[PDB]
């Protein structure tokens, strides 16, 4: 059965399509937005 | 509140992008040493029967016996250099694990 290698790449597309996590890593600006809010959350969480 | 808060999907990435540089191994002696113990320790606490937990906790204590009994003879035994190193990277990351 083929249906878990079809449907798991439809699970891959739109979770690289709506995912935040995978929206933000494939965007062309990634690194500085990361760094960003990376130093910013460190220091505090309120 | 004009204040800004993260996410899950942000933690995901921060720890992905953390992940890809240098990153402690679980694939270790340590970690193995963990799971066997949790194991036993859940197959213990999973069972209904009482006797069987009688019988596990009394063996348990013969082998801490046991093992003092070793010690008290001067048989305490540090583990390594790189042992020691290991398992404290072991308990770091399952720390870390803690607030995921």
């Amino acid at each position: 059965m083929e249906e878990n290698t079809r449907q798991r790449t439809e699970n891959y597309i739109s979770a690289k399509n709506q995912h935040p996590a995978w929206i933000l890593l494939a965007t062309r600006r990634a690194p500085l937005v990361l760094s960003c809010l990376k130093t910013l959350f460190e220091k505090s969480h309120d | 509140d004009g204040r800004i808060f993260a996410t899950d999907a942000l933690e995901v990435a921060i720890t992905f992008v953390e992940s890809l540089d240098n990153r402690f191994m679980t694939s270790t002696a340590s970690r193995l040493s963990t799971v066997q113990r949790e194991i036993e320790n859940l197959e213990t606490r999973l069972n209904p029967n009482p006797a069987n937990r009688v019988a596990t906790l009394r063996r348990r204590i013969s082998e801490l016996e046991r093992e003092l009994q070793e010690a008290e003879a001067g048989h305490i035994e540090v583990l390594e250099t790189h042992q020691a190193v290991e398992h404290i990277r072991d308990v770091y990351n399952l720390a870390s694990s803690l607030r995921a």
